[PDB]
């Protein structure tokens, strides 16, 4: 709704959004993996709480940031400084948390 | 390819074509009418070159012209096919018509023709070493005490190669007969010379008697007669004598 | 009409030739022979093993009938980019031959197959001319040409000394030297192989999924063209004055069963005046006779306009059963249909006479109709005798 | 590149002399209606010189 591209179809297929039932174990840590070759995934357990809502938005900011530099020769696909990565997800979380 | 130096050469003979070589100019039906046409015909009472093979052996590279009338009195099909082209080698593009045991095959390519191409039931051929680059191929039903008279007319105009044909159970006989159209090919190539193809049988070799005749077409005016069933039954050559 | 023909407001006693009569056909027949010469398609499209982009597969297509109407049953592909002609029902052209090239590329290099484009494929693998006529069709093959461990079969060129000429293909495996020292045939420093792999995996995005690309190029040479396209046909109607087209023979008239026995190779037929009067249907091999639709002349029999305004009409050389009946417009007479059933239709060897009563008496001739028949104004009415 | 110039490519019939058509409707290529959205068998009639 702000002017960002829509997510890929495979993003919703390769991403874990709910805790597995049985047979698999997850380290229980929210991560946003950039697998490579245009592959992006979110690994986290999502619960019914605004804490999980804020964490999901924070990881979604990282997801938007990571795909935003997919057009670089594998050496510029980072940030200019180490602070840009965690700054992107903070503003989105703050804006969505406003009472309006 | 193989070379057999056993030829018995004698000069080609000359004989008379009386009224042979009339074909249907087009595909229009006309009934009980007299129609005047101007086209490439073999003039009446003309000189035609005569070759015979029995050991008689001769396969000259005769020159092509506005068109060719080909005749063969034969039995058991010693003569099989033809080659058309300009240089008869791999430098230029040549057309080849072969009469298989069961199908006629037409191919235009850059063949490498030997000095003596011929066939030798026998299923061996000595014509070309390889086909370089082919742009047309066609296959269909075969074209073919002396008993068999085969008459052919070959024309090459506006990129189309036309073959008219007639077969008769029988030098050249008296009478009239019109050659119905047989084949039209959009080859779109240039032809300047041609050379016949015989099939030998090794038993050295023994070959049966056969004769073939070559004549050349020229532009002329004819008056043709169509009977009730659209058949050409008679013709008049307007430039032969005062009476015509 | 008589007044306009005579350029006067008064007419004297007599018979005058005014205009003509026609039939004005309806509907069209477009019969063409059976469409039985299958294009070599379904083998370069529905194939099972394509080739590399640097070794793209080439096929030559000739002496067939193009069938550009089955591609709508193909994948949901969005790439049908056509240059030189428009793809909107414009496949009726005839070409001497068609060259079809096929290869497989990545999802992001589909735009590189176009004239005036630079990149890796366009400069080292596949170069297209500026005057390229034809078009490119690319469809996704994610579910068939991808491997979980990686499809390392397809390859491409990465390093070349110079660009590629249009319609050029090189399969040399020479080592590309970037430095200033001889390679000696070993891959050491400043020397790398020019060929690399794609390693397709199904988990990749749309930009890395394999895409199968086929390029059609049309040639128009001085040799006769033999690749044309589907020739459609209507159904034929007989005993009705219609327009018709038979293998390019155009005309108008009535088609009927014919007793003529054509020779097997003959297509048309002509009469002694050299006009087409018979035809052969290309699909079903029988003979149809052709007859022109009815036509003739019209003469107006009138007494003086000083006497009356009644007239009679003679249709010349016309049987009275083919007299105009009309619906709205099938007759070149300017729609002055005269009553037929109740207006004393009479038949003479000169034609059909309408508007006059035939009597059994005999008088001296007043207005000559012909063949011993005259007309007069007596009693008051117009009579023929 | 100037894209301000457009011209028509797809039309049902040839145009009569001295007629001006400014119809922006999506040309019906396929039998199924385009419903006012371009795509497969649905192309914008006007394209640019560029
Ligand atoms: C053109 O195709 C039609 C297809 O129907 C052919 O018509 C059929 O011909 C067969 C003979 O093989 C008959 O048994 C059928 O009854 C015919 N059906 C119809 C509807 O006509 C027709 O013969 C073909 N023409 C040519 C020249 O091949
Ligand atoms: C054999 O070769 C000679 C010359 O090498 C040539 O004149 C001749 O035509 C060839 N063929 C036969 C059958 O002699
Ligand atoms: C045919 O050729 C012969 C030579 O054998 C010649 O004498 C004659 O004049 C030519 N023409 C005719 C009509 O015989
Ligand atoms: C037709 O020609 C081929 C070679 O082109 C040959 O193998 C085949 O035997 C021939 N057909 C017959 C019936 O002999
Ligand atoms: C094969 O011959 C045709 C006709 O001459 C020609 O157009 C074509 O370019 C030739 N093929 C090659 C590869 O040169
Ligand atoms: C055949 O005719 C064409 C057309 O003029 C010409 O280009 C070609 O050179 C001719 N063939 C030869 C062998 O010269
Ligand atoms: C012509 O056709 C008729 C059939 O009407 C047939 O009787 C006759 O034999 C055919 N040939 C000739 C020469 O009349
Ligand atoms: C490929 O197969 C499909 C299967 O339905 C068919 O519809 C399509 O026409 C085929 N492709 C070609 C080029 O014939
Ligand atoms: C006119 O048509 C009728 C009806 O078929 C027919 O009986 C008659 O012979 C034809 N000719 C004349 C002069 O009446
Ligand atoms: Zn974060």
């Amino acid at each position: 709704s702000v002017g960002l591209p829509h997510m890929t179809q495979g993003f919703w297929a390769n991403s874990m959004l709910t805790e597995p039932a049985d047979g698999r174990k997850v380290v229980c840590h929210p991560t946003a993996w950039d697998l490579g070759h245009g592959d992006f995934r979110i690994k986290m357990c999502t619960k019914v709480t605004m804490d999980n809502f804020l964490t999901a938005h924070h990881e979604m900011g990282h997801i938007q940031y990571d795909m935003a530099y997919a057009r670089q020769p594998f050496l510029l696909r980072n940030g200019a400084n180490e602070g840009f990565h965690e700054a992107v997800g903070e503003i989105m979380s703050l804006s969505a948390a406003t009472p309006k | 390819c193989v070379n057999l130096t056993t030829r018995t050469q004698l000069p080609p003979a000359y004989t008379n074509s009386f009224t042979r070589g009339v074909y249907y100019p087009d595909k229009v039906f006309r009934s009980s009418v007299l129609h005047s046409t101007q086209d490439l015909f073999l003039p009446f009472f003309s000189n035609v070159t005569w070759f015979h093979v029995i050991k008689r052996f001769d396969n000259p590279v005769l020159p092509f012209n506005d068109g060719v009338y080909f005749a063969s009195i034969e039995k058991s099909n010693i003569i099989r096919g033809w080659i058309f082209g300009t240089t008869l080698d791999s430098k230029t593009q040549s057309l080849l018509i072969v009469n298989n045991a069961t199908n006629v095959v037409i191919k235009v390519c850059e063949f490498q023709f030997c000095n003596d191409p011929f066939l030798d039931m026998e299923s061996e051929f000595r014509v070309y070493s390889s086909a370089n680059n082919c742009t047309f191929e066609y296959v269909s039903q075969p074209f073919l005490n002396f008993k068999n008279l085969r008459e052919f007319v070959f024309k090459n105009i506006d990129g189309y190669f036309k073959i008219y044909s007639k077969h008769t159970p029988i030098d050249l006989p008296q009478g009239f007969s019109a050659l119905e159209p047989l084949v039209d090919l959009p080859i779109g190539i240039n032809i300047t010379r041609f050379q016949t193809l015989l099939a030998l049988h090794r038993s050295g070799w023994t070959a049966g008697a056969a004769a073939y005749y070559v004549g050349y077409l020229q532009p002329r005016t004819f008056l043709l007669k169509y009977n009730e069933n659209g058949t050409i039954t008679d013709a008049v050559d307007c430039a032969l004598d005062p009476l015509s | 009409e008589t007044k306009c023909t005579l350029k006067s407001f008064t007419v004297e006693k007599g018979i005058y030739q005014t205009s003509n009569f026609r039939v004005q056909p309806t509907e069209s027949i477009v019969r063409f022979p059976n469409i039985t010469n299958l294009c070599p398609f379904d083998e370069v499209f529905n194939a099972t093993r394509f080739a590399s982009v640097y070794a793209w597969n080439r096929k030559r297509i000739s002496n067939c009938v193009a069938d550009y109407s089955v591609l709508y049953n193909l994948a949901p592909f969005f790439t049908f980019k056509c240059y030189g002609v428009s793809p909107t029902k414009l496949n009726d052209l005839c070409f001497t031959n068609v060259y079809a090239d096929s290869f497989v590329i990545r999802g992001d290099e589909v735009r590189q197959i176009a004239p005036g484009q630079t990149g890796n494929i366009a400069d080292y693998n596949y170069k297209l001319p500026d005057d390229f006529t034809g078009c490119v069709i690319a469809w996704n093959s994610n579910k068939l040409d991808s491997k979980v461990s990686g499809n390392y079969n397809y390859l491409y060129r990465l390093f070349r000394k110079s660009n590629l000429k249009p319609f050029e293909r090189d399969i040399s495996t020479e080592i590309y030297q970037a430095g200033n020292k001889p390679c000696n045939g070993v891959a050491g420093f400043n020397c790398y192989f020019p060929l690399r792999s794609y390693s397709f995996r199904p988990t990749y995005g749309v930009g890395h999924q394999p895409y199968r690309v086929v390029v059609l190029s049309f040639e128009l040479l001085h040799a006769p063209a033999t690749v044309c396209g589907p020739k459609k046909s209507t159904n034929l109607v007989k005993n009705k004055c219609v327009n018709f087209n038979f293998n390019g023979l155009k005309g108008t008239g009535v088609l009927t069963e014919s007793n003529k026995k054509f020779l097997p190779f003959q297509q048309f037929g002509r009469d002694i005046a050299d006009t087409t009067d018979a035809v052969r249907d290309p699909q079903t091999l029988e003979i149809l006779d052709i007859t022109p639709c009815s036509f003739g002349g019209v003469s107006v029999i009138t007494p003086g306009t000083n006497t009356s305004n009644q007239v009679a009409v003679l249709y010349q050389g016309v049987n009275c059963t083919e007299v105009p009946v009309a619906i709205h417009a099938d007759q070149l007479t300017p729609t002055w249909r005269v009553y037929s059933t109740g207006s004393n239709v009479f038949q003479t060897r000169a034609g059909c006479l309408i508007g006059a009563e035939y009597v059994n008496n005999s008088y001296e001739c007043d207005i000559p109709i012909g063949a011993g028949i005259c007309a007069s104004y007596q009693t008051q009415s117009i009579i023929a005798y």
